């Protein structure tokens, strides 16, 4: 799971 | 041409999709995660546990230095490095060469990922929100400024859904980037068009939503609250507060015949079921309509559960599939990530200030239902729906  | 860039990324939503790029003269082969949820082109130069790779400053005969620093901090993960240019490529892109601003990542945490397999980031996204500041030229708009290269570029990306692995994740074909066009082999149906409402992110407006044919009847502004984005970066679909709230009870109650830890709606725990038994059709369809391109006009695209049940491999190691819950809250505004564009063939028409949608070569299909971009519809004062202070 990655977050900009 | 365009064929020569086509099934040129490779990843899964949950770690990002990379490209191949070169750097320096001699050339430096690295991975380069695909973002559009930001600005700045940066790489390891410097070990790290998590890194099989990174930039050599100093053997490139084209290193220059800019002697100036920089933090890039994201909603997960951060960075720290040292500014400079060099000469860039893309091996399967376009055949051209661009000296862009490169940040060489020193110091990190939460950003690189473990076997990833990319070393570095390229964002897409649009100078105003660059570090330290607009002045910095992102890579795109480098490579448009050096080169023919048309300004705009596509995102075909791909999830095969059983669990991918790392030798799976080499193997596995995630996906396309177009750069300077559109293919138009790789999706179906018509391109619909939304406004970027401001070039600095890709933020769009989202006018209407409906989860199995029901508007949630609220305002737009509580859908673009404080912005809606599109985010190859980010993985999940990102809802503020509201939002989030009520599309989690319309799809727990469509869903009420089963039962799911607690810690599953927010996305902490996974849900499995005997392999292929998963009850897809008790999980409802998500409609978000787009403002279009025509006074009093909008159109939609249709999310199936198969994208916000992200796949993940088992407790036990087991064959019976499962789930994470990749429709997560925000307090940052709406974030359409990588789930969301799975299905879709996304267009990033930077020249026509203009995204847009059609549904994917690739896309994933449950038996009874569709995923679509349809249109064209109508609503009214559509202009109220983007959120201003």
């Amino acid at each position: 799971e990655i977050a900009x | 041409s365009f064929v020569e860039m086509v099934d040129n990324l490779r990843g899964k939503s949950g770690q990002g999709y990379y490209v191949e790029m070169t750097v320096g003269s001699p050339p430096q082969t690295l991975n380069i995660l695909v973002d559009t949820g930001s600005s700045n082109f940066a790489v390891g130069a410097a070990p790290h546990p998590f890194l099989h790779r990174y930039y050599q400053r100093q053997l490139s005969s084209t290193y220059r230095d800019l002697r100036k620093g920089v933090y890039v901090p994201y909603t997960q993960g951060k960075w720290e490095g040292e500014l400079g240019t060099d000469l860039v490529s893309i091996p399967h892109g376009p055949n051209v060469t661009v000296r862009a601003n490169i940040a060489a990542i020193t110091e990190s945490d939460k950003f690189f990922i473990n076997g990833s397999n990319w070393e570095g980031i390229l964002g897409l996204a649009y100078a105003e929100i660059a570090r330290p500041d607009d002045s910095l030229e992102p890579f795109f708009d480098s490579l448009v400024k050096q080169t023919h290269v048309p300004n705009l570029f596509s995102l075909q990306l791909c999830g095969a859904g059983f669990p991918l692995n790392q030798s799976e994740v080499l193997a596995s074909v995630g996906g396309s980037m177009i750069i300077g066009g559109i293919d138009h082999s790789l999706y179906t149906g018509s391109l619909w068009y939304t406004p970027i409402r401001r070039e600095w992110y890709y933020e769009v407006i989202i006018v209407r939503v409906e989860i199995n044919g029901q508007d949630l009847k609220m305002d737009c502004k509580e859908y673009n609250y404080d912005k809606s984005i599109v985010d190859s970066g980010t993985t999940n679909l990102r809802l503020p507060k509201k939002v989030f709230e009520a599309a989690v009870k319309s799809i727990k109650a469509a869903s009420s015949t089963e039962k799911f830890p607690d810690g599953f709606w927010l996305g902490e725990q996974l849900v499995c079921w005997q392999a292929g038994t998963t009850p897809w059709n008790i999980f409802p369809v998500i409609s978000l309509y787009l403002m279009g391109e025509v006074t009093n006009q909008s159109f939609r695209i249709t999310i199936l559960p198969q994208q916000y049940l992200r796949p993940v491999e088992d407790v036990a190691t087991s064959q019976d599939d499962c789930y994470k819950f990749a429709i997560s809250q925000s307090s940052t505004g709406t974030v359409m990530g990588a789930v969301i564009m799975e299905g879709f063939y996304v267009v990033f028409d930077r020249a026509r200030k203009r995204i847009g949608f059609a549904v994917s070569a690739c896309h994933v299909h449950d038996e009874f239902r569709t995923a679509a971009v349809e249109g064209p519809f109508v609503t009214l004062d559509m202009e109220d729906c983007g959120y201003n202070i």
